[PDB]
């Protein structure tokens, strides 16, 4: 996406959302982030939005398939599950990418910053639920790590109820009971999570307040399945 | 155990 | 897919299909035909809804900017639906490419023979949905000469309650309301149809039945909202 | 008004 302007990329993938055009979406925020600018808050959604439909897609049918590939044990199942895989490991490269060269290192602002570091802990997360072999323990760790550096950059510099940091502790806590076989810490995280947002909504407006119980909602959704 | 949905903004 | 099994191809064919990744399903069947030998009922039905699938998507796109893009009369809606469009027309190019290459003319049973007409006929109603220019009205002329073959020879060859024969006259008479801007024709074709189907209902099993009142069912919601 | 859906099968 070299030859167009960075503003009509950013125009063309807020057209591509409306049109749920998720894959042009992601290529047209990939595009826009290699314009080698920092990417403002609205920026940062829609690159999360595009990137996040496109491996939601690749996710559900790699689980399709894996489900099939478990109940028959030719070779046609396996292949068709290793390329759908290999595709999303490839998306999930991409994005890590991004983050990577140079996203994370240019954001200073602790918005920017937790934001970008969720997504990386987010598509390591996406790399470990496919992942077997020799590498399945080092993913988990980078995930882990990511998330974690999140979390205390977080704590210090943003209140309980900022969406974002709320977010980041919801799928943290999911990372703590999918993926690491976590689910006391998985638990114990998302009730402290949802127990300090609910002391803090006292100073929001409605709006903001509508923004944080979303998402609370959330974690007590989780709460209620693991509990 | 859901996520963030995160597909919609 | 020159290098895969014809078997291998269709058999992933329908894990994308239930993997919901209907570009896969649509070049894996492109695949399939490609090896030359004629299609099974089966196989018929796996092309039609993997680009039924794919171009449906991209209609539903192309709608969404062409709103957008007639609210606002930058380049970028234009061009953005430019690109759609001219995808969408790439697909619906490739179809007709394999009816022409070679399965219409292989194509001797009345089943085989009308299902592609009507499948000939669709995609060009899907290109004249996009088209403005000199060709408008010999892409509308193209789509009513397949529709018309088809009608020809499910009239002199098939039940009036077989469900392709009810699917092409459905489709045929939206071709006549949206298209050909002849409503009067489109509610005709429909009473016509739906009448002379449930006069030949009791002939039926009960799977029969259920096969072709469901599509009566179609022909009814449309003189429901043309009457 | 409603084609054929002829999305799943
Ligand atoms: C990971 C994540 C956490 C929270 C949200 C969210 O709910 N937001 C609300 C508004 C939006 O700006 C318009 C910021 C994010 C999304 C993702
Ligand atoms: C264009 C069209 C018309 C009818 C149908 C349909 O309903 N079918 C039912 C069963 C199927 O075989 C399993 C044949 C088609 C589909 C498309
Ligand atoms: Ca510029
Ligand atoms: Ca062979
Ligand atoms: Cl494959
Ligand atoms: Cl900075
Ligand atoms: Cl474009
Ligand atoms: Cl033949």
């Amino acid at each position: 996406m070299g030859s167009m302007e960075r503003a009509s990329l950013i125009q063309k993938a807020k057209l591509a959302e409306q049109a749920e055009r998720y894959e042009d979406m992601a290529a047209f925020m990939k595009g826009a982030v290699e314009k080698g600018e920092e990417l403002s808050c609205e920026e940062r959604n829609l690159l999360s939005v595009a990137y996040k439909n496109v491996v939601g897609g690749q996710r559900a049918a790699w689980r399709v398939l894996s489900s099939i590939e478990q109940k028959s044990n030719g070779p046609e199942v396996r292949e068709y599950r290793e390329k759908v895989e290999t595709e999303l490991q490839g998306v999930c490269d991409t994005v890590l990418g991004l983050l990577d060269s140079h996203l994370i290192k240019e954001a200073g602002d602790a918005e920017s910053r937790v934001f970008y570091l969720k997504m990386k802990g987010d598509y390591y997360r996406y790399l470990a639920e496919v992942a077997t072999g020799d590498d399945k323990k080092r993913i988990i760790d980078s995930a882990r790590s990511a998330y974690q550096e999140a979390m205390d950059i977080s704590k210090k510099e943003m209140p309980p109820t900022n969406p974002i940091r709320l977010g980041l502790a919801l799928n943290f806590s999911v990372f703590h009971y999918e993926i690491a076989n976590s689910p006391e810490e998985a638990i114990s995280l998302a009730k402290t999570t949802f127990d300090e947002a609910m002391a803090d909504l006292h100073t929001l407006s409605e709006d903001s307040y509508k923004d944080s119980t979303l998402i609370m909602q959330l974690l007590r959704d989780n709460l209620t399945l693991w509990t | 155990a859901g996520s963030i949905p995160g597909r919609r903004s």
